[PDB]
């Protein structure tokens, strides 16, 4: 009764990192079978559409982060959002929550970033039909606006939380932001159990700075380029944390809440693996096998509590397997 | 001499607070003499009172309070009216006032006649909007001369090209291009590259680390709201608008406030801050510094305005400073 689930080794910290998955994972005894499937940097998309292939099979992925480049042709569009795109993994949820190890500025902090992932952005159309004048073209729907309304507030519900706070710019964009907040009414009717608020996301970014505590479930069009996403992971303790996740009707792949590759500390064993422990953690809750999940998270949280486990990206001095032998140390206790 | 300011009080707390910098700027017997033109929109083809615009043309410096947002927005008009490309928002910790982040001391600049600005939004098809914007060659290459010319001017060391390259190809491509082309010339001026993200996960956590930061159009004012966040929000912040043919005005980000309009509690920090900043570009810096140093003296004592959670009053807060100024 194993699972088999697409790994993707990805660039930088990310093949490293995927072997310490694996490990953790037989010492868990999990049910798991991680099928390999690579993503390189040549312009050919075949690397790209095999991946689709592989993950329509299996259902669900876990990986890490391709090196992207702005330097290359404007025909040559981003492999990770070909991929969201593709299979329609129109939810990403982030979690940003403060851990008790790792001291920063805030404490206290509950955050559940829902955030749409098939549009905006990611419609972006680029034309120089003028030399010298770049137009942009971007699209925003009542469609797809209601379904990532619809999966925040069935999130909330479930979570057992108690707020969604609507982030947007409808104040300068009336007739765009205003239907995705309008959609997100007509869905907030049906949950008289949450409270509905909105905020405009420069007001947003600045009680996140001053007090982030008043947020509990947030979910925004794709717009404004993941700020209040990387303003929440700097808040917590940075991006070697905090673990992301992108949800479809079928699919589903996990990830960390960043799309960095750490090229500069990759192979010396010193990367923060917290951040992709606990999107394996949310990938096997997503497997229903959720007493493995619930094993290896303790473990991840628990180590995290010793700063002498700490990597040097919070400021630490240990490593990237030490602080493995230190998480599979807390599960063999359990066992 | 005594040069001449044009002066546009806003609405709401916009008079009050307009009023006590000039109580201020009189304490410190600068050389300054205010032209109060009111400005409202007249006539579509709205525009502003043609002795309005002559008398900013002529003055080159305008100073001004919150505007209420009704057809256009005046503040649009103002844009549009004097060319104001430049937007400048020096943000810097105050030593009186606490916040989680202490060592802040960044300057945002941001071009200010694209991106949003030139946006036009349609629907296409029900249910479905789609937004139009643009960047141009020449206004990327106008802001990072800007960048660059306002780094050297104002002994700043570091310049950083904010952008999102990675999705906007062509856009933001075009605006590294630039910054590039200038950076050659100015060799001066250390120059890097950062992703608006990254940025924005590193301001949170170090923003030290940064000193002047230029960016295009294409999100708004949000990063620079971001770091009016750190130390201590809308009510302290200095803005200016850099334009055409010479012409700056200097104004408030914040809001106009209605509800608490009368009775003068509003924090005239953010707007005298604003004219420190406007004394400094026109040249008379020991005045900016005196005004200032009265200023962050008078918070760091504590006299505050209720918003920063004194339970003094304008007038006095005002009147503290004024006081200080003198010797
Ligand atoms: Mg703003």
């Amino acid at each position: 009764g194993r699972h088999t689930v697409t790994m993707i080794p990805g660039d930088g910290i990310g093949p490293e990192l995927m072997l310490h998955v694996k490990s953790v994972f037989r010492h868990a005894c999990v049910p798991v079978d991680f099928e390999e499937v690579h993503v390189s940097s040549n312009a050919d998309e075949e690397d790209i559409r095999n991946a689709i292939m592989a993950i329509r099979r299996n259902r669900v992925a876990l990986k890490g982060n391709i090196e992207t480049n702005h330097n290359l042709p404007p025909s040559h569009k981003s492999r990770n959002n070909i991929l969201r795109t593709s299979l329609d993994l129109y939810a990403n949820v982030i979690h940003c929550k403060s851990l008790p190890g790792v001291v920063t500025r805030h404490k206290d902090i509950d955050i559940l970033i829902v955030r749409e992932n098939t549009e905006g952005e990611y419609s972006s159309l680029e034309h120089e039909s003028v030399a010298g004048v770049v137009e942009s073209l971007k699209i925003i729907t009542k469609a797809k606006s209601l379904r990532i309304a619809e999966y925040a507030f069935k999130l909330a519900q479930e979570s057992g939380r108690k707020k969604v706070t609507a982030v947007h710019k409808a104040n300068i964009m009336k007739l765009g932001d205003g239907l995705f907040l309008q959609c997100c009414r007509e869905v907030a009717a049906r949950y008289p159990q949450i409270t509905f608020e909105n905020m405009i996301v420069d007001n947003t970014t600045m009680q996140l700075v001053s007090r982030p505590q008043q947020f509990d479930v947030m979910v925004m069009p794709n717009l404004y380029g993941n700020i209040v996403n990387n303003v929440c992971a700097g808040l917590v303790g940075g991006p070697g944390l905090v673990a992301g996740a992108n949800y479809g009707h079928v699919y589903a792949v996990f990830e960390t809440a960043t799309r960095n590759t750490g090229k500069s500390i990759a192979n010396k064993n010193i990367a923060n693996p917290t951040a992709t422990l606990l999107a394996s953690c949310m990938m096997l809750d997503h497997l229903k096998l959720h007493s493995y999940a619930t094993s290896i998270r303790k473990a991840v949280l628990a180590s995290m509590d010793n700063e002498n486990m700490h990597t040097p990206d919070i400021g630490g001095q240990g490593t990237t397997s030490e602080a493995i032998q230190d998480v599979i140390r807390h599960i063999r206790v359990i066992n | 001499g005594v040069q001449t300011v044009t002066l546009i009080p806003g609405d709401g707390i916009g008079p009050e607070i307009s009023a006590a910098v000039m109580k201020i700027f009189d304490a410190a017997k600068a050389p300054i003499q205010w032209e109060e033109r009111n400005v409202t929109a007249i006539q579509g083809k709205w525009m502003i009172p043609s002795e309005a615009k002559e008398s900013m043309d002529k003055n080159k410096m305008g100073l001004k309070g919150p505007l209420k947002t009704p057809h256009p927005s005046m503040n649009l008009l103002l844009r549009k009216t004097f060319d104001l490309y430049a937007n400048v928002r020096p943000c810097v910790s105050i030593e009186g006032y606490k916040t989680p982040y202490t060592d802040v001391n960044i300057v945002t600049i941001r071009e200010n006649t694209e991106g949003e600005y030139s946006g036009i939004e349609h629907v296409i098809v029900d249910g479905v909007v789609q937004s139009i914007k643009l960047i141009t060659e020449g206004a990327s290459k106008r802001i990072a001369e800007f960048a660059f010319e306002y780094a050297r001017n104002n002994h700043r060391s570091n310049v950083t090209a904010v952008h999102k390259a990675n999705i906007m190809r062509m856009s933001d491509g075009l605006f590294l291009q630039k910054c590039r082309e200038v950076a050659e010339s100015c060799k001066d001026i250390k120059f890097n590259e950062m992703y608006l993200d990254t940025v924005c996960l590193n301001m949170v956590q170090d923003p030290s680390q940064f000193d002047v930061l230029v960016m295009p159009n294409l999100y708004g004012d949000i990063l620079s709201d971001l770091c009016a966040g750190l130390i201590g929000g809308l009510g302290v912040t200095p803005s200016g608008n850099i334009g055409a043919n010479g012409v700056a005005i200097f104004e408030s980000v914040h809001g106009t406030a209605p509800d608490i309009a009368g009775k003068d509690m509003a924090n005239p920090t953010a707007l005298l801050l604003s004219a420190v900043m406007m004394l400094r570009h026109m040249g008379l810096f020991d005045h900016a510094a005196r005004i200032e140093a009265a200023c962050f003296a008078t918070i760091k004592d504590g006299s505050l305005t209720k918003d920063l959670g004194g339970n003094a009053k304008c007038s006095d807060f005002t009147e503290e400073i004024c006081r200080r100024v003198k010797d």
